[PDB]
């Protein structure tokens, strides 16, 4: 059914704060997460802290690096899949690295016996004294042909010592001792002919041929974990297309039980902020050769001729996977975009240039380029942003940020620590969905005045703008709005950055 | 620790260093911040 | 690939003699493997060989058997009736009043191999004679939700036939020897399977997209596919050009993509039909949408608001019933470019109906006709005004698609007119199917057209026989040699030339 | 033998006809013709 979601730490063998900071995040990140959407990071862990909270996980869509932890022993006992949507050192589904202690002794006990299933992508097992029992897990079965042939992973033995594995273990598979603790196959005591996984340890009666680990029974419907797509409580290749053929009448019909795809999993509806394609699938961005022109309520497009009206990525995307912020190197690529097909990082080692990744410091001056903005199909975070300069200008005719796609999952707009007096966003009208942080801003005001109740349209848009000027500190400024705009406050001082206007007025400025 | 050329590495006053066991150079950032390099903010906590 | 044939659909009715009517169903289903449309075996006699019908292996649409007085009819070897269309409504198969006068018609039907009735319900009455049938089982051959709806009654008479192989299951049994047993597949299956099982074991079971039975156990072993029908292998959907991206929530190009074209998956759409891009070879483009072809196929994209007309033709919805252009609903044909599907002019409708209640056409309606360019389907023709001696209303007639055609071959047929000349000056092109003009007595030029060129797709044969005369025309009419150069003519005036001479023009060529 | 209903039904000179052992009527076609009312010329043949 419906499983806990977590987006995953991304950031490996990197070390946040100290390792109990480092920790703190391990838990806050992961506490009750059932499902990791993203990557599965465990490194660093201590002696004896408790990462009891891990056995709430049971899937993981990326890939699980476990390296250089002193805890001894990793509740990761419930995992069942690890999708590999994503690699460790390329081509490492599972990265389990250097686990000891400076006395030769850290990570001991691994109670994967439910990992079942790694979709894609190789293990890798590389320096970890202590580790026992694991050295006889039988991959065959937990991996799959494809990558079994790249996967490096020896185990060494130790100073230490750990008992054996009880007489109920298979050809010895056993992630530990426990009880029946022992590597349940269910991939090669398949039968001659099966469709693909089994829980027959032999008989004919195995699992469904959309079944990753296995299956309480035969059917789709019976599964631990589906492989592809997941519709209510079964498993699909594909799912149900809104419209079928009909061989009698060599025609096109509509289908009953049609819905749309999303994800993984399979909607009745597209969510109101994702394009719906006539096909019948939720999709991020429309064709290069088309609009959005949105139309019943739900956004949609037509192909147009040839390269459409500007369509840029947008950091962090396709062109832009490897940069973490626009900047000169490559901002040219944005002259004249009026949407950005992704998001938007203006971070502050863009305007100091990067000496790491070979990058000249950003010319203030070439934030206008992006004046042309008038939409952002994901999100826009802005940690930095010229000094001697008061306003967010480069982004004064963005009109509508569509948070398709959000920070740490979560944020859609993000205006953290910059020193501008205002915003001025004074043509922004919706925030589709997403959440808005705007925070120290030591000397930014009018922000606490601006009605995002209107501003985006979705259940759960939070507005977490705190730690910035001061309201009963700024009125001295005389810095606000309140008499010339209305309730829903304003983008800044001037007649034409209120975000309402009392009496109809016209020049985009009111009065 | 790091070479002159990672120098520069770790972004908000994080710095670098050499994981010798894994033979590599990882970022030890400031609390607060979050991702290889430590670039973005987290904003999900605090401030 | 099996032989197919487009299978008879004229229920009940006789054709001709008993004997006449032999010949046909002969003629037809001589070698059929699979039946398109309908079996229907009928008025067949006492000593007539139906041993030919051993050979159809699954039947479309319904199968009916009624009215006849042979004693054995040799459907050994039909496999599944689709059950596409119906027989007097919800019966898939029907065996009806098979009896001589003496009470003594139809007796062994050996069906043995029939397993399967996916779409609708089996009736039997009036059949003195049939002999085991009354054993058979059929909670097996047909699907629940049927059932409750399919009367048969078995009755008995002044004869008798021999009992049943006791190893035949629960007594039933199609025939005699040849362990013409009911090799039942369903209700003999495992509580929990897929579909229809070869076996008893809960490991014997079939793939949960199969008719009848299986070999093996997967999508590559079975009798006859449930669905589609995808190379060697048995789909219930046709792999999609184009598969969502769950990670990057974006659409991906086609696996191993298929269009489809009918039950069969095809790799590309057979050029005259049209390609959705949802990858669909459908015959018509539905909503208020164009049928602009562009990569050299016809695709089609909708037309900014309130787009254009949209002919059906007769056969199809609002004319399924009406079986000719005729004055009552021939308005429904005023101002239209593109018939979306076939057109009859048969005689009736010149003569009016009186069993239809449709009053006579006027011949000078059919100019409504004039503004027709193309032809989706097929043109047929056994009728046209006597005080006229040329096709006028299909003069801008440009192409014919032949999408479908008559009997499932001619999409151009002319035949039976006492038209002196065709008049079909705009005819480009004839996308595919044959062409028969016949029975044309002072018809002329026709034999000249060189259509090779007239049409593209393989095979295209035309068949233009007993018309007027090459030698005897020559007289009052006939060739054109002159204006019209080596290529033909469909007519004697300048304009009915095929092509002019030194790009001379004008509309024609003088 | 046909009411006065069927009268025309069958097309193409074929005969009208009472099947009473189905209680229902039908076309004795002429040769040459098919269809449940001989509609339709059998093309594919001769002439
Ligand atoms: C003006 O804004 C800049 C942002 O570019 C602030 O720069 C600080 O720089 C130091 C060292 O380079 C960083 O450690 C801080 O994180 C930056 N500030 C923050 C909290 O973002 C600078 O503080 C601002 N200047 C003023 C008015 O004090
Ligand atoms: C998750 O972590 C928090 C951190 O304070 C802890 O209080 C809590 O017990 C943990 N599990 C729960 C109950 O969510
Ligand atoms: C392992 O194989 C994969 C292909 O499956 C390849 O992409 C990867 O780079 C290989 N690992 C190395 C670096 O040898
Ligand atoms: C046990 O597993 C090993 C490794 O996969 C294999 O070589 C061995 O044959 C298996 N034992 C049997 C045949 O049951
Ligand atoms: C920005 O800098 C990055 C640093 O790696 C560079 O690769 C990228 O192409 C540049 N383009 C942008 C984001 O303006
Ligand atoms: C975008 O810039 C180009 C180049 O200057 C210009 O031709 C175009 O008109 C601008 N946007 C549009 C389509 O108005
Ligand atoms: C019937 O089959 C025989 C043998 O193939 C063939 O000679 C005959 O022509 C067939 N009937 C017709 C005329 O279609
Ligand atoms: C019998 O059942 C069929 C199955 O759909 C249905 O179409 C029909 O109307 C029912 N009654 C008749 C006409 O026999
Ligand atoms: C021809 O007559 C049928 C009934 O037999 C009627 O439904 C139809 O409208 C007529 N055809 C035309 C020209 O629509």
């Amino acid at each position: 059914e419906e499983k806990k979601v977590c987006q995953g730490t991304s950031n490996k063998l990197t070390q946040l704060g100290t390792f109990e900071d480092h920790f703190l995040s391990l838990q806050r990140m992961f506490n009750n997460c059932e499902v990791v959407l993203g990557n599965l990071e465990i490194t660093y862990v201590q002696r004896n802290y408790d990462l009891s909270f891990l056995k709430t996980i049971q899937e993981v869509a990326g890939y699980v690096l476990i390296a250089l932890n002193t805890v001894e022993r990793i509740p990761l006992e419930n995992l069942q899949i690890i999708r590999g949507n994503m690699y460790y050192e390329n081509s490492y589904a599972l990265a389990v690295l250097s686990n000891y202690d400076a006395n030769k002794t850290g990570l001991k006990e691994l109670p994967m016996r439910n990992l079942q299933e790694i979709l894609h992508g190789a293990v890798r097992f590389s320096n970890n004294p202590a580790l026992c029992n694991v050295e006889s897990i039988q991959w065959r079965d937990i991996v799959s042909s494809d990558f079994l042939s790249n996967m490096s992973m020896d185990f060494q033995n130790h100073l230490g010592s750990c008992q054996k594995c009880d007489p109920s273990c298979p050809n010895g598979s056993c992630w530990g001792a426990g009880e029946e603790n022992c590597q349940k196959l269910t991939k090669i005591i398949c039968a001659q002919q099966c469709s693909g996984r089994c829980r027959g340890k032999s008989p004919s009666d195995c699992c469904h041929n959309q079944c990753a680990a296995g299956c309480t029974g035969p059917r789709e419907s019976d599964c631990l974990v589906c492989r592809k797509f997941r519709d209510e409580a079964t498993c699909k290749d594909t799912c149900p297309p809104l419209m079928l053929y009909n061989p009698t009448t060599y025609q096109m019909d509509v289908n009953p039980e049609g819905k749309y795809s999303f994800g993984a999993t399979c909607v009745k509806k597209c969510p109101r902020n994702y394009v719906v394609t006539d096909h019948g699938s939720c999709v991020r961005a429309c064709g290069a050769d088309s609009y959005e022109m949105e139309e019943d309520g739900v956004r949609k497009c037509k192909k147009c001729e040839g390269p459409c009206r500007k369509v840029c990525n947008g950091i962090g995307i396709g062109e832009f996977k490897d940069s973490l912020s626009i900047n000169a190197t490559n901002i040219k690529h944005f002259k004249n975009c009026t949407s950005i097909s992704g998001d938007l990082h203006i971070l502050p080692v863009a305007f100091r240039g990067d000496s790491f990744t070979h990058t000249p410091p950003l010319d203030p001056q070439e934030l206008d380029i992006l004046k042309t903005v008038k939409e952002i199909t994901g999100f826009l975070l802005i940690q930095a942003w010229p000094e001697n300069r008061t306003d967010l200008h480069a982004f004064e005719n963005l009109e509508i940020i569509r948070g398709r796609t959000k920070q740490h999952g979560q944020f859609s707009l993000a205006v953290v620590s910059l020193n501008i007096t205002s915003l001025g966003l004074r043509s922004l009208k919706e925030i589709s969905d997403g959440d808005v942080i705007i925070s120290g801003n030591k000397n930014l005001c009018y922000a606490n005045t601006i009605n995002w109740k209107k501003l985006f349209g979705t259940s759960g848009q939070k507005t977490k703008i705190i730690s910035n000027r001061g309201e009963n500190s700024c009125k001295a400024t005389g810095q606000v709005c309140h008499a010339l705009c209305s309730p829903e406050g304003c983008w800044g001082p001037e007649p034409r950055d209120c975000v309402s206007c009392r009496n109809v007025s016209r020049g985009r400025e009111c009065v | 620790e790091c070479p002159l050329s990672h120098d520069g590495y770790c972004l908000h006053d994080g710095v670098c260093m050499y994981i010798e066991a894994l033979d590599k150079y990882a970022c030890n950032c400031v609390v607060g911040y979050i991702g290889e390099r430590c670039q973005y903010r987290d904003l999900k906590w605090w401030e």
